[PDB]
């Protein structure tokens, strides 16, 4: 038998399914460290690497490429788990090797990749504590093509005032995801900072692992494929919508939660946003 | 104990040494400072950051 993890159905995207929408035609791109294709629970449409030494993307040698795409859009069945966008056409565009890591110019190459491939929505669940121009320029043209570009807003906790949401998430063009646990508490790990946009669940979230496992993990990372696989549920029920209006459709919809430096403006509501009519709950 | 700032500007060989002492069953990870990494919350593991000479280039965190 299927299960739904809890993340799932606090994001309401049941809503979505039972109107008969699970992201199909859509195509989301996971920047990431790859992601296994043998797994029963998911189905890759393709992918690129950009990591030097690990040429094949549908080769996770970490795990977490793995898990984030199955948040995104594990497949509707009788086993495993259920994905946000069980139909949405899933891209393993690998960017970080085996150690979690990658080159900036890596992430740039993926992000350029799924640009040229017309991806719909890109997910990175990852980060660093600078910029660059070149990583600023990528994201920013991506939103300027017309990809919702979705990241982790990062692990960093708090510090005081100040911000302590990485990058890509920290730039304006990206949406920056922080993470809540299943009683809308922020995770304690989660950043901070005006930049922090919409929040997801990121506390114990199961999903899919290589060779045919699955497991909890925590972080930023498993908040963010919410919010992808949301923005796939969005397209496939409206699918002219750009990404200017899927990213308002899903800031608008929020439940809110606590103040905004903690908890942005508070949790997705994917049946909210999906309506014509957007207001908060 | 979970951050080391007075680890910063010390070898990565240091660094080890002393979070181990701390948390003798910590994953330690070595990875250059400027790269992008997963953000998954892995209590059990603390990445160093390095600078092209092996010393710590950023504040060590569980994490
Ligand atoms: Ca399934
Ligand atoms: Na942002």
């Amino acid at each position: 038998a299927q299960s739904v993890p809890y993340g799932v159905s606090q994001i309401k995207a049941p809503a979505l399914h039972s109107q008969g929408y699970t992201g199909s035609n859509v195509k989301v791109a996971v920047i990431d460290s790859g992601i296994d294709s043998s797994h029963p629970d998911l189905k890759v449409a393709g992918g690129a690497s950009m990591v030097p030494s690990e040429t094949n993307p549908f080769q996770d040698n970490n795990s977490h490429g793995t898990h984030v795409a199955g948040t995104v859009a594990a497949l509707n069945n009788s086993i495993g788990v259920l994905g946000v966008a069980p139909s949405a056409s899933l891209y393993a565009v690998k960017v970080l090797g085996a150690d979690g890591s990658g080159q900036y110019s890596w992430i740039i190459n993926g992000i350029e990749w799924a640009i040229a491939n017309n991806m719909d929505v890109i997910n990175m669940s990852l980060g660093g504590p600078s910029g660059s121009a070149a990583l600023k320029a990528a994201v920013d043209k991506a939103v300027a093509s017309g990809v919702v570009v979705v990241a982790a807003a990062g692990n960093e906790g708090t510090s005081g005032s100040s911000s302590t949401v990485g990058y890509p998430g920290k730039y304006p063009s990206v949406i920056a995801v922080g993470a809540v646990d299943s009683s809308n508490q922020r995770a304690s790990f989660s950043s901070v900072g005006p930049e922090l946009d919409v929040m997801a669940p990121g506390v114990s979230i199961q999903s899919t692992l290589p060779g045919n496992k699955y497991g909890a993990y925590n972080g930023t990372s498993m908040a963010s494929p919410h919010v992808a696989g949301a923005a796939a549920l969005i397209l496939s029920k409206h699918p002219n919508w750009t990404n200017t209006q899927v990213r308002s459709s899903l800031e608008n919809t929020t439940t809110k939660l606590g103040d905004s430096f903690y908890y942005g403006k508070g949790l997705i509501n994917v049946q909210a946003a999906a309506q014509h009519h957007h207001h908060h709950h | 104990k979970t951050e080391w700032p007075e680890l910063v500007g010390k070898s990565v060989e240091e660094a080890k040494k002393v979070i181990l002492q701390d948390k003798p069953a910590a994953q330690i990870i070595v990875l250059p400072v400027g790269t992008i990494v997963t953000m998954e919350a892995r209590i059990d593991r603390v990445r160093l950051f390095v600078d092209r000479l092996d010393n710590i280039a950023q504040v060590p965190r569980v994490g």
